[PDB]
């Protein structure tokens, strides 16, 4: 179950901070991951909210890319 | 009245003619401050065009996303570590602005639009921004 298409910060809004997240789980899974000691880590709420790309292969880099063509009405919605 | 904003842009003055192209860098003041991303959509005074925005975000050696039909540009500034970082003095955004050759003489404005989001981390918090100059002078008005 999904709250927000794209809320991988699972904030409430939308936004870049949320292509963020994602990188920054990806980039450093230790801190930032579904299990990271970060108390800012990715949650797995955030993780299905976040899968905005080929939804079901889970978190990638290109998520965080779909957010920002999103936001920049590059394409008209998520998924 | 605002207060004293947390970043300040710099989109830098010029002079032009009529006719020429113009190379707008913006520069950014973030007091030391790390940004983790920037999400923004640029304005400019008709009839002057902002024909093409750059790719790279040379203050953070990062690659932005455009779209120049909403004159939008985005971009995420972490480490390879996916830490937000410092920029640096060079530019953070560079814009390619045609003045046509049919502009009369007068002092056009260029900056941001409606949006312009500092992101300072990863859970939606935000910098406060302003920005400055911006004045593209053509001819001699
Ligand atoms: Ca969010
Ligand atoms: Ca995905
Ligand atoms: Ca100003």
């Amino acid at each position: 179950n999904v709250t927000l298409w794209g809320d991988a910060n699972c904030d409430g809004i939308v936004d870049i901070s949320d292509a963020v997240i994602i990188m920054q789980s990806l980039s450093n899974p230790s801190k930032f991951g579904r299990n990271g000691n970060d108390e800012h880590h990715i949650t797995a709420q955030g993780e299905l909210n976040g899968d905005v790309n080929e939804n079901g292969n889970g978190i990638t880099n290109a998520d965080a890319l779909a957010i920002q063509k999103y936001l920049l009405n590059l394409i008209g919605n998520l998924t | 009245p605002v207060a004293n904003a947390d970043v300040i842009f710099d989109f830098g003055n010029y002079e032009a003619k009529a006719g020429e192209e113009v190379q707008v860098d913006v520069t950014v003041d973030s007091k030391n401050k790390a940004i983790s991303a920037m999400d923004v959509v640029f304005a400019i005074d008709s009839p002057l065009t902002i024909d093409e925005i750059d790719k790279e975000s040379l203050a953070f050696k990062t690659t932005a996303m455009t779209n120049i039909a909403i004159l939008g540009a985005n971009f995420k500034s972490l480490d390879d570590k996916g830490e937000p970082l410092v920029p640096t003095k060079d530019p953070v955004f560079t814009l390619y602005v045609t003045v046509p050759a049919t502009t009369p003489d007068g002092v056009y404005n260029v900056g941001f639009g409606n949006k312009c989001e500092v992101h300072k981390s990863n859970d939606g918090s935000k910098y406060s921004s302003t920005a400055i100059n911006g004045k593209i002078k053509v001819g001699n008005p």
